């Protein structure tokens, strides 16, 4: 379902990360297989060529959390007009506080040590469960 | 402007906006003007006030969002509170 | 532009913003709103410095920059009974326990 079409026909864009995490794009392929491209540091940018009609994500590129761009989940190239690049703003989203939670104790608890923790099994699971692409596919599918 | 207190389990009283708190499901139920919690000391229940107004303030703004900091001393205890209070 | 406080008596702290423009008296509005105490009976501070009722807020060192909705500035308050004004007192927050071995 979700898949780049393969249009050939080039649309130049500008990704820029304004979040303070390092990024890492991904481009799905056209067979809906996610493929990594090289990552961007907090607060820099790059004019890169893609072509009309893919699909791009992004994401952190240590944690794997998910991040938005122009305010929404999914970034699909469309016609340049006046030969202006198309503007992809990276973001962080306004996580639940739930959910920050976890990420700072994945970042200072290593894998095998959440069962040792003193909280309720179901934690233990939400801690286990890290951000994955693969899920989030099948999710918005 | 309508305001509520929130008070933490060591006898410290936060006055929030009533639309603010109602960002937590469990304490619009817990109203539905004073809400007590016993297992919420008020090193934690300071930083879910602050989250609120941070969530008002950037959901759905444009402009660049800022991380919303957490100390590591403070990261299990609030983990419990914001699984408990939905937010 | 909005600055975002704690206003902070004893075991009392309130959650509000305002204008950096609006001044010290509009805030001691504020709170008799809130506490029910009018402003010829409030005293308000940054850390130990008392307040000017007819100087902004900006003046006053609470910038849109300093004082974020994640990270309010502090305002204390001091009340008076009968004659004469309390001593400003705040009572600190309780105190995290030590980091498990598996967070160290
Ligand atoms: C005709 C076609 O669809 N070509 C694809 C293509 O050229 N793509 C797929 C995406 O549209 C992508 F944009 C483009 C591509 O790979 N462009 C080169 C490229 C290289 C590095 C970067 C990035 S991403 C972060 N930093 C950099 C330098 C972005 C684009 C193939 C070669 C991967 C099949």
């Amino acid at each position: 379902v979700l898949r780049s079409v393969n249009s050939r026909e080039p649309s130049q864009v500008i990704f820029c990360n304004r979040s303070p995490r390092v990024v890492l794009p991904v481009w799905l392929n056209f067979d809906g297989e996610p493929q990594p491209y090289p990552t961007l540091p907090p607060g820099t940018g790059r004019r890169i060529h893609s072509y009309r009609g893919h699909l791009w994500l992004f994401r952190d590129a240590g944690t794997h959390d998910g991040l938005l761009v122009n305010q929404t989940e999914l970034f699909v190239p469309s016609l340049n007009v006046d030969g202006q690049p198309i503007f992809a703003n990276i973001t962080l989203p306004v996580y639940t506080l739930k959910e920050r939670c976890l990420q700072v104790v994945r970042s200072l608890v290593k894998p095998e040590n959440y069962r040792r923790l003193d909280i309720v099994r179901s934690l233990y699971e939400d801690l286990e469960d890290h951000p994955n692409v693969q899920k989030d596919l099948e999710r918005l599918t | 402007m309508m305001y509520v207190k929130l008070i933490s389990s060591d006898g410290h009283e936060f006055i929030v906006k009533r639309e603010h708190a109602l960002t937590s499901g469990t304490i619009k139920a817990m109203l539905s003007n004073e809400v007590n919690f016993r297992e919420i000391p008020s090193h934690v229940l300071s930083k879910v006030c602050m989250y609120f107004t941070y969530k008002v303030r950037y959901t759905n703004s444009s402009t660049e969002i800022p991380e919303f900091p957490i100390a590591p001393e403070i990261a299990l205890e609030l983990l419990m509170a914001a699984n408990f209070l939905d937010c | 532009m909005d600055v975002f406080l704690m206003i902070r008596r004893h075991k009392t702290t309130i959650f509000t913003d305002a204008k950096e423009s609006s001044t010290v008296f509009e805030l001691k509005r504020i709170v008799e709103g809130i506490l029910k105490r009018p402003p010829d009976e409030q005293r308000l501070y940054k850390d130990d410095q008392l307040l000017d009722d007819g100087k902004t807020l900006g003046e006053c060192g609470f910038t849109s920059q300093t004082a974020r909705p994640q990270a309010p500035a502090t305002v204390g308050l001091a009340f008076r009974a009968d004659d004469t004004f309390e001593a400003l007192c705040i009572e600190p927050f309780s105190s995290p326990p030590e980091l498990p071995d598996v967070m160290k």
